[PDB]
């Protein structure tokens, strides 16, 4: 029974639970890697005495946090648990293929571990650019194991995208149009379309890297007429959609959380929120070269990519202002999930504004490959994603488990994390403006003060992560079972009780046309 | 060109046997008529060709997967 | 008892065996490229084939033999196959991007020209044109097969599907011979790299598509398809037209314009 | 069928809170410890 | 002709950030010119402008590799 | 170079970097307008027990909050693009200098007249002379004439690197097989520091750039003495 | 050939509680055990190879 | 042409065949169609079939509303949408 | 939300034990590795 249920699953809730457990474990790995980064930088000099190892830690930090923590939690965990419930569907369209999307991830993560254990690791950056990642500067198996890890994670997510698009298009009640589905469901559909289109381009690029390393191709090698910059275009043609894939489900969850704890039946400006996510999805394919402003790019191309990148703040702003308009007039409930969502709005706004600074290619010349970029994305993406994940985890933990958290402990956890992440990343703006490069294991002495503060911040967030594990333990240890949940008339995922039965919507909802 | 009414099974069989397979037969003629080995060019050890940055994982490491001794020189030239 | 039309699938081991097959194929390729051993790779290829066989066997059991493919389920499988094809188009787009990048701006090491100095392309009017006629003809014959099935005609469906498969096999054998006869190789700089990786992945998809047509041929021999319900045949035909269209873009781009 | 309800729709037991603490300790502690041991491993090769 | 040479001037054929083809073209031009002069008897001095431009722009290792390949018979450009 | 506790950009050494500072100040004035506006508005939404939970009509306010951001973006874009096209303007250099990245050092070639080239490596910490800067000094500085337009050409003989000098607003990737051009003009004599800015392996943190800007006549005699 | 789909429909609809991947009979169980043994055995072997390759030789 | 290809009438089975036969009779036991609303007064409530004693209703109170209002409808006296008041009555079994 | 009182209440002492064990599970192994870094180097 245990194997049938948990290794042979065809159930969207159990698969969602598997993804949440996997993603929480990966988040411990990715946090430990981030603390090694900050320990190496927390005083001047060398800590590891091996900067190849430092570079391997940085590279694996980003792959773990992106491919094994955020994407599995947002899309595999919250998407599988919540999407079918929010449309009244009995499961996903392809419930068995869904289980393979999950089970490809432990082997993908094993390949990434393997890459770091063999030879000297892949000390490449998560961009994996050649020729550093080629077979002369990274001879041996580490980079190929990293490529294969990415291939498996890509297949997992492409099949998952197929599943989500199909389920959301085909399995709603017959009377429910796409403009009657909740915003989280929209955010997953759009994320899935971005995955479907972008991950095959990454797969092509990393396969060309694999063949340059092992089959004597020269896609990226000038000796054969190849070009390192071609790899960067293929990588970033995926990688820009990827940053929106990482945040879009978070936007969906934030819309639900802000609406719920405002005591509202609906988000402000629903169609504008759909418009904004669709626009971000579409424009997310035409801006990638802003990751390449220093490669030797012609001025008119720089001007185009600057302008297209600026156009994206418009639909993103409709979403920030619409979250503020949802709060307006609300019966505000200061629950821990609401605190996470308000933290998200603040931090995402800070990070999006420093992205606007970066969009100007002339300023980006001076800021590229410095800690100002690291500060932009740890606000707008890394901590935007983590605060939306924690808001959604706190808000929906009683649905998934049937038990309540201790809200006082959850508010203490939020307070510690908010101090920690701001102490960690805010000073990195100053480091970047004053010229400290990213991807460095040590720094000229002038940069000591802000690196020291940033590293002390990183230990505050460690304390918060340890406390989060205790908080989850205390909830399962005390077994406070949920009774009543407010606002079920506009939050269908709760209407089957906590936790919902294994099969839900065996009799579908009744929705008429009128 | 013409019919355009029903595109049914009978029309698609008519197109298969009346246009598609005759085309394949004509191109098969055209090909098996220009076939016949052509003189291999002087070997020149150009550096952008016969790339070897890592031995191939088969054979002696130095032969491509569908190596044809008649027309594929090694980095050192044609085989004897 | 359910009162919706969707399919709750029995708990299955094939997702796990497929995931493990992917681990074994990739760790196997690593072992082959770096540790001079084919052992893991051969295990992974075997378990991958076993997984595909049993998973798709079970889908036939669920549909032809158990009746779980209601119109709603079939509609989801249509979207799933269309979206899968879209992802494969974007995979090829990356290799077309590589090809145009390198051939539109040939670097000094090539001689600053395309085709590079020392490269002697195949004549596109010889076997490449024959291959084009073969795949176009197979798109006509598969359309005959489809209409025969819809019209209830077993014999002509089988004849037309057999002709389609024969043409797919003809393309594959012609392409294998062209690979052997080509004077340039995958190691012949970016011309060889783009040519063999892009045509090579295309050839893989021709083999996959031909295999799928063969599955459909044997299912047809066993009377699985009705004149109105035969989504495996439709999916194989859509995949086969995708393989044809990818070939037309390779022929125009790499063989013709790139000569 | 399968068990349903709180504490039953999860692949780990919560019947005993102290056994649960041990299991959660090993689970999250193994993920957090792994990078430190990988670093140790790489340093010990030099 | 125009001597007072400080460095290679702006060339509208190569207005952008990648100047690889500028180096390459002047190297080819100098060597084509040199060939035409040393053969038809004349003076390579008429080739001098291309020499100065490619020597200004081209990395030493590129020039050295290209010279080695011309000697070996493996230079892939046309001279 | 940066100094301890610095918050913003290094002081400008070239007119282009001065332009960037003024444009960054402009962008920041706007950034601080938007940030404080958001903070003030969100705080307002969160500080009343008055409620209004019925459906709210959206279209009017969505016009305000699309059109205002679009106007702001145009107010950033216009000076941004002017600086971009100004940095692109031909300036007629007096000198061309190449730099080749390597793991892990830079080489320099000054081949307009004579065959002058040398390598430039970080001074190890144990060998710094008293008062020299850890991780920033080199053995052989890039001596250049002050007050003159210089074309730098940047490439690499192995992996990617990136040649950067923040106080001159310069960062140009060094890519094998590619010759990237940038121009440099220092308004002042002195020593201007940068660091390799594309991860290139284990010693990426330790291959810095030091420009030494002096009058032409001293650059000429230095060049001759380096042959 | 003859249409024997009805016989297979009867077989795969028999009310015997078997999941679809085993409902054909004992051959399914054999093929399943072969596949799972190769997968789990191969996975252990891959872990062995990782152990081997994690150290210099 | 010739024959030899089975029809759905001959060979469809299981749930597919159930849906096909019900459609011929104009019935929708597997909920493939959206039900059409009545006037929804207490005299003419919307009639909600169920195989049990409760079913979830979603009410799109006005055409084009993006918010759906969801509630359990139980066997017994008709209930009203909590947003618009339109009436629904469960018709079990 | 409303909920039942805990089925198995976790007293302040029990929470101090769970918190201490949780923190030690993260701190002791990493602390051992970092304390011994120079030994590895
Ligand atoms: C034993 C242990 C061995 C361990 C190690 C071995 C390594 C093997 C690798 C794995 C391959 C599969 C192994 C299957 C072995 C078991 C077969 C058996 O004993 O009886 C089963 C079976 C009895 O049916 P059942 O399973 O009880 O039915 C439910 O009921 P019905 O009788 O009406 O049945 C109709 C039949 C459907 O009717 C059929 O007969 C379908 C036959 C499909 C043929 C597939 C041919 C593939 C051919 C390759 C051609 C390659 C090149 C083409 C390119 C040219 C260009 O439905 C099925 O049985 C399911 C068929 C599977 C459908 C999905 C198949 C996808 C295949 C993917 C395999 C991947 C390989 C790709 C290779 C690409 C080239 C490198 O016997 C058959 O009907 C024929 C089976 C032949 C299998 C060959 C597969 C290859
Ligand atoms: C954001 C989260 C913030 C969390 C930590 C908050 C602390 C920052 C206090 C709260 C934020 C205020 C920023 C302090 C910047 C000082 C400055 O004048 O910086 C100038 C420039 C460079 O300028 C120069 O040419 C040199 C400046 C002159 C030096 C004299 C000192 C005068 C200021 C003293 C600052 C001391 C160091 C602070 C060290 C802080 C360490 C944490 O630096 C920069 O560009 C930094 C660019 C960061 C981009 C931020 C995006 C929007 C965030 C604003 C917060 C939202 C609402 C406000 C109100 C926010 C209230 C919550
Ligand atoms: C969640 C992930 C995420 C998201 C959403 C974003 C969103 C944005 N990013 Fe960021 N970015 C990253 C993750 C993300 N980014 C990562 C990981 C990298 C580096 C990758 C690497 O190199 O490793 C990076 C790097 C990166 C660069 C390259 C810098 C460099 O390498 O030198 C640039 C350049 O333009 C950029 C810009 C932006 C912009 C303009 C947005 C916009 O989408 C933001 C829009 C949001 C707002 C603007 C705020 C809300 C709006 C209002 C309140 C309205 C009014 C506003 C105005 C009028 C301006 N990003
Ligand atoms: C989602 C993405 C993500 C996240 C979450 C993080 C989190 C952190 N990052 Fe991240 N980081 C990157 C993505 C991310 N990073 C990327 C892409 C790079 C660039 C790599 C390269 O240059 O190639 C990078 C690089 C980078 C650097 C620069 C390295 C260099 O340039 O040399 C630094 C430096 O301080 C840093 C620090 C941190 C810290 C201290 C944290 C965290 O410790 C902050 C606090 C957050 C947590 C503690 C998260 C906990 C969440 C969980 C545990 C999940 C729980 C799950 C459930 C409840 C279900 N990161
Ligand atoms: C005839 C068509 C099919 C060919 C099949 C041969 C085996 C290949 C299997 C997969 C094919 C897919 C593309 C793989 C890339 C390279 C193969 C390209 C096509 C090919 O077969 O290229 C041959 C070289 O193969 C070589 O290197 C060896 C290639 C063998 C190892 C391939 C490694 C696998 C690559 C990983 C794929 C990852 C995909 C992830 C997607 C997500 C060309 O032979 P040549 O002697 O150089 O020149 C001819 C001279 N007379
Ligand atoms: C370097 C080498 C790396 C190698 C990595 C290899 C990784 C993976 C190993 C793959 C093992 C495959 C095993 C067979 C999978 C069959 C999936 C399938 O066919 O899934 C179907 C859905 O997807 C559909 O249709 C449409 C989708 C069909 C997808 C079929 C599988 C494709 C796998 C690879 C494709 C990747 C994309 C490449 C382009 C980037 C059916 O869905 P189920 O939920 O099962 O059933 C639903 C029931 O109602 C059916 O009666
Ligand atoms: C929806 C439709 C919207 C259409 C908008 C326009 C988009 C399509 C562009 C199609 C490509 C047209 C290119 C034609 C002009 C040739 C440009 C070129 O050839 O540029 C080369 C790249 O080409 C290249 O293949 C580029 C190859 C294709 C790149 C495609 C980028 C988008 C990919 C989408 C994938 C899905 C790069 O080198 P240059 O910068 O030239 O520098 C040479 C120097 O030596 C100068 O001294
Ligand atoms: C090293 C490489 C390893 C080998 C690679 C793969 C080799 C060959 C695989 C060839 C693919 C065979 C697919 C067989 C599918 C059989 C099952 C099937 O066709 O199932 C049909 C449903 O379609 C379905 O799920 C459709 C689902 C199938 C989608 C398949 C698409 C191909 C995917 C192949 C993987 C590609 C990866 C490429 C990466 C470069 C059943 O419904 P119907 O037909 O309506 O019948 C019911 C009627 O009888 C009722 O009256
Ligand atoms: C169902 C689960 C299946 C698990 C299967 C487990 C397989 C266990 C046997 C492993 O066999 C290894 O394969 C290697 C292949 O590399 C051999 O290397 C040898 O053979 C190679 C091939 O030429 C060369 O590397 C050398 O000759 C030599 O070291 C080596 O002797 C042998 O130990
Ligand atoms: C970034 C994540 C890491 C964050 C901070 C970790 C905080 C430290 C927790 C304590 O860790 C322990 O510290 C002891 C020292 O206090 C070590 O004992 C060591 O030192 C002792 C005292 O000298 C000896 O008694 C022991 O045998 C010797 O192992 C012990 O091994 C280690 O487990
Ligand atoms: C027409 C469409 C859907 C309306 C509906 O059917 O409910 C609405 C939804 C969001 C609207 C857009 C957003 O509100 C954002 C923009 C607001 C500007 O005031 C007009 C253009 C603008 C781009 C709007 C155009 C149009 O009214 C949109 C696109
Ligand atoms: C035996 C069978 C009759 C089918 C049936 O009604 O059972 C017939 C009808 C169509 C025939 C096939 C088609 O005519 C196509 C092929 C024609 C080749 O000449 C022989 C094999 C070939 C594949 C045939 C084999 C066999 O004779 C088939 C399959
Ligand atoms: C952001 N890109
Ligand atoms: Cu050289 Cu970084
Ligand atoms: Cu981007
Ligand atoms: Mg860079
Ligand atoms: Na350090
Ligand atoms: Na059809
Ligand atoms: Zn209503």
């Amino acid at each position: 029974m245990f194997i049938n249920r948990w290794l042979f699953s065809t159930n969207h809730k159990d698969i969602g639970t598997l993804y949440l457990l996997f993603g929480a474990w990966a988040g411990m790995v990715g946090t430990a890697l981030s603390l090694l980064i900050r320990a190496e930088l927390g005083q001047p000099g060398t800590l590891l005495g091996d900067d190849q190892i430092y570079n391997v830690v940085v590279t694996a930090h980003a792959f773990v946090m992106i491919f094994f923590m955020v994407m599995p939690i947002m899309i595999g965990g919250f998407g599988n648990w919540l999407v079918p419930l929010m449309i009244g569907a009995p499961d996903m369209a392809f419930p068995r293929m869904n289980n393979m999307s999950f089970w490809l991830l432990p082997p993908s993560f094993l390949l990434l571990l393997a890459s770091s254990m063999v030879e000297a690791g892949a000390g490449t950056g998560w961009t994996v650019y050649p020729p550093l990642a080629g077979n002369l500067a990274h001879a041996g198996a580490s980079v190929d194991l990293t490529i294969f890890s990415l291939h498996l994670a890509g297949v997992s997510s492409i099949l998952g995208a197929i599943n989500f698009i199909t389920t959301i298009i085909n399995m709603k009640p017959p009377a429910m149009s796409q403009y009657q589905t909740p915003l989280f469901v929209w955010s997953v559909m759009i994320t899935a379309v971005l995955l479907l289109l972008s991950l095959p381009v990454l797969a092509a690029g990393i396969t060309m890297l694999l063949t340059d390393r092992n089959l004597n191709t020269t896609f990226f090698d000038p000796a054969g007429g190849g070009d390192p910059i071609l790899y960067q275009h293929l990588f970033w043609f995926f990688g820009h959609p990827e940053v929106y894939i990482l945040i879009l489900p978070g936007f969906g969850m934030i819309s639900h959380i802000v609406t719920y704890y405002s005591g509202k039946k609906e988000p402000f400006g629903y169609m504008g929120m759909v418009w904004a996510m669709m626009s971000i999805g579409f424009l997310g394919f035409i801006v990638w070269a802003h990751h390449m402003f220093t490669v030797g790019m012609d001025v008119d191309t720089r001007a185009y990519f600057t302008s297209a990148t600026m156009i994206i703040a418009i639909p993103t702003g409709v979403k920030v202002f619409s979250w503020l308009a949802t709060l307006h007039g609300g019966n505000i409930k200061w629950s821990p999930a609401m605190m996470w969502a308000l933290g998200f709005i603040f931090l995402f706004t800070v990070g999006g504004l420093t992205g606007i600074v970066l969009a100007n290619s002339s300023l980006d010349i001076v800021l590229h490959d410095t800690y100002y970029v690291v500060a932009h994305f740890h606000y707008v993406l890394s901590m935007g994603a983590v605060f939306a994940i924690m808001g959604g985890f706190v808000h929906w933990f009683p649905l998934f488990s049937g038990y309540t958290l201790n809200d006082t402990w959850a508010k203490i956890h939020f307070a510690i994390m908010f101090v920690g992440v701001n102490m960690t990343f805010f000073p990195q703006h100053f480091l970047g403006l004053s010229g400290m490069p990213r991807r460095y294991s040590d720094y000229p002495d002038a940069y000591t003060m802000w690196n020291t503060i940033s590293s002390m911040g990183s230990f505050i967030s460690l304390t918060a992560v340890m406390l989060m594990v205790f908080i989850i333990w205390e909830a399962f240890a005390s077994k406070r079972e949920v009774l009543t949940v407010d606002l079920t008339t506009t939050n269908l995922e709760w209407l089957n009780g906590c936790p919902p039965p294994y099969h839900t919507f065996e009799e579908p909802t009744y929705v008429n046309l009128k | 060109k013409g019919d355009h009414g029903g595109t049914g099974a009978r029309t698609w069989r008519f197109l298969t046997f009346g246009l598609a397979l005759p085309s394949v037969a004509l191109c098969t003629l055209n090909s098996w008529l220009h076939s016949g080995h052509r003189e291999r060019p002087a070997f020149i050890p150009y550096h952008h060709l016969r790339i070897r940055t890592k031995p191939f994982s088969w054979g002696d490491g130095n032969h491509t997967f569908f190596h044809n001794p008649r027309v594929n020189p090694l980095p050192t030239g044609y085989e004897k | 008892h359910q009162t919706h039309a969707y399919h709750m699938v029995n708990p299955s081991p094939w997702p796990l065996t497929g995931a493990l097959s992917a681990l074994l194929m990739t760790s196997g390729l690593t072992m082959w490229f770096h540790f001079n051993s084919m052992t893991l790779l051969m295990i992974g290829l075997t378990t991958n084939m076993l997984t595909m066989y049993q998973w798709w066997r079970d889908v036939i059991r669920e549909s032809t033999f158990q009746g779980h493919h209601t119109p709603a389920v079939q509609k989801g499988l249509r979207y799933g196959m269309i979206l899968f094809i879209i992802s494969e188009v974007l995979f090829f787009t990356g290799f077309f991007w590589a090809f145009y990048h390198s051939s539109l701006a040939p670097t000094p090491e090539l001689g600053g020209c395309w085709p590079p100095t020392g490269i002697h392309p195949l004549n596109p009017l010889e076997v490449p044109l024959l291959n084009t006629s073969v795949l176009l003809a197979s798109g006509v014959s598969i359309t005959w097969a489809h209409h025969s099935l819809m019209e209830g005609d077993r014999k002509h469906m089988l004849q037309a599907l057999f002709i389609t498969i024969t043409l797919g096999v003809y393309f594959t054998l012609l392409q294998a011979s062209e690979y052997y006869e080509a004077p340039f190789t995958i190691s012949d700089g970016v011309y060889g790299s783009t040519f063999f990786v892009a045509t090579g992945f295309h050839g893989l998809h021709v083999i996959i598509g031909s295999t799928f047509l063969i599955v459909c041929f044997f299912r047809q021999l066993k009377f699985h398809f009705t004149s109105n319900h035969h989504f495996g045949f439709e999916a194989a035909a859509w995949y086969w037209h995708f393989v044809d269209v990818v070939w037309l873009f390779l022929y125009v781009s790499i063989y013709w314009w790139g000569s | 069928h399968y068990e349903e309800g709180p504490g039953k729709n999860i692949p780990f037991s919560v019947e005993n809170k102290w056994r649960l603490l041990a299991m959660m300790t090993l689970f999250f502690g193994s993920g957090f410890a792994a990078p430190f041991f990988i670093v140790r491993h790489q340093l010990l090769k030099k | 002709k125009i001597k007072n040479y400080q460095t290679a001037p702006f060339d509208s054929r190569f207005p952008n950030q990648n100047q690889t083809r500028n180096c390459w073209q002047n190297y080819l031009d100098f060597h084509r010119c040199e060939k035409a002069m040393t053969a038809k008897g004349g003076d390579v001095s008429v080739c001098e402008w291309y020499r100065r431009v490619y020597k200004s722009l081209c990395p030493i290792s590129w020039v050295s590799t290209w010279d080695d390949r011309r000697a070996e018979g493996t230079f892939p450009g046309k001279i | 170079m940066a100094y301890p506790m610095q918050l913003g950009f290094q002081d400008a050494t070239s007119p282009i970097m001065e332009e960037l500072l003024h444009f960054h100040d402009h962008t920041l004035m706007i950034v601080f307008l938007i940030s404080s506006l958001v903070l003030y508005i969100i705080s307002l939404m969160l500080t009343t027990k008055l409620t209004h939970t019925s459906t709210m009509d959206a279209q009017e306010v969505e016009t305000i909050w699309t059109i205002l951001p679009a106007i702001i973006l145009i107010l950033i874009a216009l000076p941004s693009l002017r600086i971009l096209y100004m940095m692109d303007e031909i300036n007629n250099p007096s000198l061309t200098v190449k730099t080749m990245g390597h793991q892990w050092y830079w080489s320099y070639e000054y081949t307009d007249y004579e065959d002058l080239s040398f390598d430039s490596y970080m001074i190890p910490t144990s060998e710094l002379k008293p008062g020299e800067l850890r991780l920033l000094e080199v053995d052989n500085r890039v001596v250049l004439p002050m007050e003159m337009t210089i074309r730098m050409l940047v490439s690499s003989e192995d992996v990617l690197h990136s040649w950067a000098v923040p106080s001159l607003g310069l960062k140009t990737d060094a890519i094998p097989g590619r010759l990237n051009q940038t121009t440099l003009m220092s308004s002042r004599p002195g020593l201007y520091y940068g660091q390799c800015s594309e991860i290139c392996g284990s010693n990426h943190s330790f291959m810095p750039i030091v420009l030494e800007l002096v009058p032409l006549k001293y650059f000429e005699k230095w060049s001759a003495s380096m042959l | 050939f003859e249409n024997r789909v009805a016989e297979k429909q009867k077989l795969f609809q028999e009310d015997n509680g078997l999941p679809v991947h085993l409902k054909g009979g004992a051959t399914d169980n054999i093929l399943y055990r072969v596949t799972m043994t190769l997968c789990l055995g191969g996975t252990l072997y891959s872990l062995y190879c990782l152990g081997w390759a994690s150290f210099p030789h | 042409s010739g024959g030899g290809v089975p029809t759905d009438e001959e060979q469809a089975t299981g749930l597919e065949r159930e849906v096909m036969l019900a459609a011929r009779k104009g019935q929708d036991p597997y909920n493939i169609l959206a039900p059409k609303a009545t006037s929804g007064t207490k005299e003419d409530p919307n009639l909600v079939p169920s195989i049990t004693n409760k079913r979830i209703v979603g009410c799109i109170c006005e055409e084009d509303n993006s918010t759906v209002i969801w509630f359990w409808l139980h066997k017994g006296e008709a209930q009203r949408c909590p947003s618009c008041g339109t009436h629904y009555k469960l018709v079990p079994h | 939300i409303t909920a039942k009182p805990a089925k198995t209440p976790t007293s302040p002492k029990e929470q101090a034990i769970g918190l201490s064990v949780t923190f030690l599970s993260f701190l002791l192994p990493a602390g051992w590795v970092l304390y011994h870094l120079d030994n590895y180097k």
